[PDB]
């Protein structure tokens, strides 16, 4: 999944 | 068929057989087998980030990953990947890093071929079109437009900005419909050609690695991977990297001043260091992270606490691009902490020099290596989605043998690199960054991408040669021997009375228990948690505020003790709830008693340090008033659970009743809260039954001894109940988000209470619209980025809801929701039997699914024990009822409950609108709610759920 | 605390 | 036919018309002609009581008065008087005292002429049929049986039957089946001939005076009574007089150790004196007992209360019969007041000695005369039923020209009378009586009728001669001039805010105010009402206990100052409610603010005495564990409220959480309770519109400056809701009474939330089946004495209820109620339009009237404001709706909500058993049922 | 109207 | 208080 919520998820 | 691994390092706790290999076109392939899995999965990681975007069009990699999900030539349907994956209990998701891009899904029991072959065409051959590229950038625009107010992103892009503007690090990752659409057709640059050139240039090469978590064998799936991934052909693309760190000495030794939107106070101290990913055996950065960012007796944080400057501080070393890497000491600040920034960083270099004089320590390395070895050997089970994405995401760096043992095993302690990184921490390499809202009128420069304001106060050499001049010590010291490290790792045998579900063993008017010896997992660790009740904890806002203040100061005064427990593998958590307070202590099996005891005796016999209370009071008063700076759909999900309950207090009640909390009031409040109370708890994991009764016995005997606790009356053990909306009732009320330029809405269809024959109606109807709601409301109509629709269960009463936030006015959204309802039921009556049984099987696989981690079943037991239903076998009987349902049953559920003409129709709506703010049916005139309590005064209340 | 990031 | 009469004395604030005269046979008649009234009444008193009952039958006046209402000669059906009476909006009632017997009724505007002719036939010639006698003996037995364990009856009959066993004062006034039925037919005496002798030879035209409250003129009512009451024959019966006392000086100086069933402690002192009934010109006894029973600085109760022996004191004239009167001083005893008895009585004779040394006073007689002068000049008019039997009861004692001024004015001062009656109070004339639970087992005598256990010990001569040593007076002194005596009396004229119903004049977050300057009565009086809503007062039984001890201790700490204002007509009540605190100050408009502000700045700035707190705490723990002895019809009403309300704390939980009440615990409770509170108020009657604002502003000002009271946020002005019963649902809750041998019940039909069309369905059905319910349960079925049927208005939800206690099993007793509902199902349909119009008329007469007493206007405006309903004009709109209902609508209401096979039927029942689905526990009951909404304010 | 606290009333009306 | 008969 995304790391540290600083990346950009699709959904 | 180039390279095959023989046997790799695995922890002796696992049972999953592994195999690594490498194909003819240079793909790193890892194979995982599991005979007793229930959701198989796979993933992929192309080693291309958003730092390979062309200079003209910004955020191509993210737009490409975002466009690749839609459309291939071997599956020309727009949603066939998502539709087939959601017919089979699966879900797909993806993201882009600065260096690589992860693609991953999960799928049902054996549907490996029909979803892996769909996932392979992803890179085998993709096809785009005009339509998709034309209506997808609007979703990427909503993506950036919700993050234009997010201070975790504004500070990130402002670190990306004030560097070397000729460096590829100073690039934008997302695209805001302007660099994606408006700029390229302002100057005639095509986009589809840019996407086909980007993909055919970068993605198809050797770069990507794959992993697949299979059920069948380690030879059944080696052939399956070889046939699907053989086509993608090596273009011999070398890895993009750059040895030049973006911070050149002209923009070193500098101190910016940033103005946020949400009220925070922080201090960032940034150091650049060379790449240390090559040293993954000694790991000097984790050593210096353990010695700088360490709470406890006589350490960097505790002194800044003692001078009243600092709440907390996270140290460590921060990664960057392939060539370079950072090192950060990030602090938060108090009211008078911003006056003494030079003295804070002076103490930071005092502790640096005190760690530079003592020199490297071997017993710290041995301690850390023993702790990482024990933390690896009893590594818990992994969920197959998310796990394969991680181990495909780190497969590029390590050889085949230590693919698993990453940042767990350390071979050598080499002090030369410790001294190297400890020399690179010097005040000629500093870049200070201050965030404060006290800088309103002082900022000259502003950001173009996000729109933030900052300064350039380059530090004159006064304070540099005050930093490195004369640094003997303060009262700092090195951390001492750890005593919470575990030594007992013996699995207790299963006793005579072995039960599959937690059993009530103690039942008194003071406490009750629920106990189960662990039967499945056999790990020497056991979590245990408690729920204390008090009718004085939530009486008025003031009594709901002393609870948070007391609990917080208890957590403040005990971090000094228990940070070594959180470092050795014993984690606790203590927060308040509406009914009473809460406690949950988990970790290794040996030192739960010591820790729990100290927590209880620190709970009852509790004094108040006045200056700490006066700091935390303000840090809560500034945690209430920045609720106005947060997402619109969260204001919707806040307002709905405020209106649909018996009593709840707004964020406007508590900040008025914080003008009354004083030290003597709080000081007299704890003997009022801990005077009469009741305990409810489950104990789970590796513990005997006599020791379980002894543990909770010691707990309530300590509260008896120190607090003079009496039992509560059984007629004042009460919960809260939900307001009952009238039949054919349409309720709506709007509020206005002050700082976000988007609008938002949450709409609620309330059916009924928790039955065993009525949860499957709403659950099956929420599974039949899970994919088409996304598919027609986010993809086709492009109503925004936040689309969610599912069952909501509060206080027993179940309801189907819709969360959506957008640029559009909210009543437009509510109309197009009603249009989706009508089109959906028309699509329901047309569907065949086989698709209906496919949806029933998808819900029978999502819900009849065993949990892997031990905390994943402790949160299955506790989450229903706190709801007072006590139904542990509702995973079997409920789905055994789910198998016998007819196509008519769901239409009979739909017509009289959810339809527009329905007789039994309950609907309430929350509209959150902005700062300045295909055939819909006809809707009745709303009645508006201008007052919550006058609303809840003329409506009945539901009965509570009887226990099982 | 250490920056796990 | 007589032609006597003169100007009857009245108040100059009166507008009623009067005329008195005798008849040729000897009946005295007072004629009251009131053209404004809405109901009408007539009453009379026979000077024969239960004191002259035949010796063989223990009580025949009571059995005669129970048997009188049945079976007049001219109207021979049994229920005929009360069926002509209840359908014309009236309900009669009568009683029998030792020396008198009243018979009073009430009726509507015009049916007096068709009501006196049923009422004179009780006196002309009754039947006394035996089939309506074997039924009434059981009703008089069930009247007696509920008073067997009642302490104020046990002490009454032990007071009577310890004296001279030859004197007629020691007889038994009531009757059970033993003396009425069982003893005579064993011995062979016919009770029928004893009723005929006792009514024909001993019950006459003398010893009988009537009164009528009509709307007809002077002249048309005089001939009416002459036409109807001339047929009563005369016998010249001599008055049952006797000049001697029942105490012949050998029954003196003794001590009666009495064992009660309720845990009480009292001290009864009794002094025999001759009659001063001829002496109502000076009235010496009221003077003397006024100076004995006074609560003020340097008094008897102040000195005994200051040393923790007594809680309360009552001193005065306990009249017995003609020939003799008693003089009593009665105190309450504490834990240590029970064993310092002779020092208490030594102080009582010390204070009587101080009244002997000071001698008589004249300024006290002048003050007591002026207080009754102003208490008679501004005189509130009483309800017609009860004003007639009063001045028919006291009509036997006075001349016709002074009847209304009988006890309200005083003649010239007589000191020697007070000196002689003071000289009767000597230590050799004492009769001490001790009531305590601690005497159990040590008692060796039993009362014949009530079974009370008493031990008689003559007091030693050492204590009588040390009571004659009582000259060490110390701190006892006569009371001073009162300052609450009003001197200012004017009406204020009607301002231009001339409203018939009070409205808001202030609405803050802190307060809320309603104001009606009174326009009807024009009296210099005022009602003030308050409610201090607070969210802490009913959170936990400990907080209900601390609230009740705060209120009681505040009322105890203020009586020292309040009793000088109670005598002058300034009456205040302070009580605790599930919502908060209720305050209510009423009386003359002169000194309202002094008493009100003293209450406020004693309520906010208040400290505690340790000794007083312990006495109040033990007394309220006693009053909590003491409720176990209560009538079985009242445990049921206690239980219905316990089950229906949202959350309620029992008597069992209050007394158990009372143990943890300490002074440090209560000391910080009061600033917590009154920290943040909302006030809602009503005040009306002779106030300036701005003086209402002042009187609220100085209240909230004093409270906010002495207690730092902050306003209460409107999300916490919550009120409790009611449990919603399921349709076609029947619930039963059983419990056991321990003290009484009877079984109680209360049946409850939940119906629906209050509305204009629901309230009139329910009240019109309750008016249909009330008099048939009384008739067919108590007159024919002989279940019990207490029987009641009507509406139940709680939390804005309506209901129909049946409360009956009886000797029978309650599961038997419910089926009689259901068969009654079947019988009135059959009777309500086979019914004419005319009598249905009568039934829908008498409800439109009872609901549409005007109360004459101003406190009843306050008791309905406030009684509706505290319901959060605010519908000040329910009477007119709702009775207007009532005129449209038809018998078809009542059968809709019945067959849907009350029939045994009705769809929407809400049935709940309790049972209280004798000492000799189901509801197990009320939290699992109220947990699984939904809750009604709250009523929308008008 | 039952002047005395002790009551011998024919019926209790409430 | 006065008994009041």
């Amino acid at each position: 999944q995304c790391c540290t919520s600083i990346c950009s998820l699709y959904q | 068929i180039k390279r095959i691994g023989n046997h790799i390092t695995k922890s002796p706790e696992d049972k999953r057989e592994y195999r690594g290999l490498e194909l003819a076109n240079g793909i790193k392939v890892l194979l995982i087998s599991d005979p007793t899995t229930d959701k198989s999965s796979a993933a992929l990681d192309v080693h291309i980030g958003s730092l390979s975007d062309p200079p003209n069009i910004a955020g191509l990699s993210h737009f490409l990953e975002h466009m690749l999900f839609l459309g291939t030539k071997k599956y020309p349907k727009e949603n066939e990947y998502s539709q087939f994956l959601s017919e089979h209990a699966g879900s797909s998701n993806a993201f882009t890093s600065g260096e690589h891009t992860n693609y991953y899904f999960d799928v049902s029991h054996e549907h490996l071929e029909g979803a892996l072959d769909r996932f392979a065409q992803f890179f085998l051959s993709p096809l785009f079109d005009e339509s998709a590229k034309d209506r997808e950038v609007n979703a990427v625009d909503s993506e950036h437009e919700k993050n234009v107010m997010n201070d975790a992103w504004r500070l990130f892009q402002l670190e990306k900005a004030t560097g070397n503007p000729k460096h590829p690090f100073s690039k934008f990752g997302t695209g805001n419909k302007y660099t994606l659409e408006t700029r390229p057709n302002q100057e005639g640059i095509d986009v589809r050609q840019e996407l086909l050139k980007f993909h055919s240039a970068y993605y198809s090469s050797n770069l990507m690695a794959v992993v697949v978590l299979g059920r069948e064998s380690l030879d059944d799936l080696t052939n399956l991977v070889v046939k699907l991934f053989s086509e993608v052909e090596n273009k011999n693309v070398p890895l993009p990297e750059f040895p030049e760190h973006p911070f050149q000495e002209e923009h070193l030794k500098q101190l910016y001043k940033i103005v946020p939107i949400k009220d925070i106070r922080n201090l960032y101290v940034t150091f650049p260091i060379p790449d240390l990913q090559k040293y993954y055996k000694s790991n000097p950065g984790h050593y210096l992270g353990h010695l700088i960012g360490h709470e406890g007796p006589g350490s960097l944080l505790s002194e800044l606490k003692s001078k009243g400057w600092v709440n907390t501080l996270v140290g460590g070393q921060k990664e960057g691009a392939r060539g370079f890497m950072f090192f950060i000491i990030n602090v938060d600040l108090t009211e008078e902490g911003l006056l003494h920034v030079e003295d804070i960083i002076l103490h930071m270099f005092q502790y640096i020099q005190k760690l530079r004089a003592e020199g490297p320590q071997e017993w710290v390395f041995q301690e850390l290596k023993d702790l990482n070895a024990v933390a690896f050997r009893f590594k818990d089970k992994e969920r197959p989605r998310g796990y394969t994405s991680k181990i495909a995401g780190i497969l590029h760096y390590y050889p085949l043998e230590e693919v698993l043992t990453a940042e767990y095993l350390l071979e050598e302690f080499r002090p030369d690199l410790i001294e190297m990184v400890l020399d690179k921490l010097r005040p000629e390499n500093v870049r200070v960054a201050i965030v404060s809202k006290s800088f309103e009128g002082k900022t000259d420069r502003t950001e173009e991408w996000y729109g933030t304001q900052y300064k350039q106060e380059a530090i004159p050499d006064e304070v540099i040669k005050k930093w490195q001049n004369a640094d003997l010590n303060g009262k700092f010291k090195l951390p001492t021997k750890n005593e919470f490290i575990p030594t007992n790792f013996e699995i207790l045998p299963l006793e005579k009375e072995a039960t599959p579900y937690p059993a009530l063993i103690k039942d008194t008017a003071m406490s009750k228990l629920w106990f189960k010896q662990d039967d499945k997992f056999f790990l020497p660790k056991a979590n245990l948690n408690f729920e204390f009740f008090s009718p004085f904890a939530y009486v008025d806002p003031l009594h709901s505020n002393m609870a948070y203040l007391y609990l917080e100061l208890l957590k403040d005064s005990l971090n000094e003790y228990a940070y070594a427990a959180e470092l050795a593998g014993l984690s606790y958590d203590l927060q308040n709830t509406i009914y009473g307070m809460y406690l949950s202590v988990k970790g290794y099996n040996d030192k739960q008693p010591i820790l729990l005891k100290k927590i209880i005796e620190k709970m009852a016999t509790f004094e108040i340090d006045e200056k700490r209370f006066e700091i935390i009071k303000e840090a809560y008063m500034r945690s209430l008033n920045n609720f106005r700076a947060e997402q619109p759909h969260q204001h919707a999900m806040y307002y709905l659970r405020l209106l649909m309950t018996e009593v709840a207090w707004t964020k406007d009640e508590l900040k008025e009743a914080l003008d009354d909390v004083t030290l003597p009031r709080l000081k007299a409040f704890i003997p009022q809260l801990l005077s009469r109370l009741h305990i409810e708890a489950l104990l789970h994991g590796n513990i005997t039954k006599q020791a379980a009764l002894g543990i909770m016995q010691m707990v309530e005997d300590t509260l008896i001894e120190h607090a003079h606790t009496k039992p509560l009356l059984p007629s004042q053990l009460v919960r809260y109940r939900e307001v009952q909306l009238p039949d054919r009732g349409w309720f709506v009320y709007q509020q206005r988000n002050e700082v976000h330029n988007n609008s938002g809405i949450e709409i609620y269809y309330q059916t009924d209470m928790q039955s065993t024959s009525e949860n499957m109606f709403l659950e099956l109807f929420a599974q039949i619209i899970s994919e088409p709601a996304f598919n027609t409301l986010r993809t086709k109509e492009q109503l925004g980025y936040i689309v969610f629709s599912g069952p909501r269960r509060a206080n027993g009463i179940q309801g189907l809801r819709f969360i959506i936030q957008s640029e559009k006015p909210p009543h437009y959204l509510e109309s197009r929701v009603e249009a989706f309802l009508i089109t959906m039921e028309k699509s329901i009556e047309d569907m065949t039997e086989e698709a209906f049984q496919k949806h029933i099987q998808a819900l029978a696989i999502r819900r009849l699914d065993k949990p892997k981690k031990l905390s994943a079943e402790s949160a299955k037991y506790w989450g229903e024990i706190i709801s007072q239903q006590y139904n542990f076998d509702r995973d079997n009987t409920e789905v055994a009822y789910l198998k016998t349902l007819t196509k008519e049953d769901i239409i009979k559920f739909y017509k009289e409950m959810l339809a527009v003409d329905a007789p039994r129709r309950h609907k309430v709506s929350v509209h959150v609108l902005a700062r300045e703010m295909s055939q819909a049916p006809a809707l009745p005139q709303p009645e508006v709610i201008q007052n919550m309590t006058e609303f809840k005064r003329g409506l009945p209340l539901f009965p509570l759920v009887k226990p099982h | 605390f250490v920056n796990q990031h």
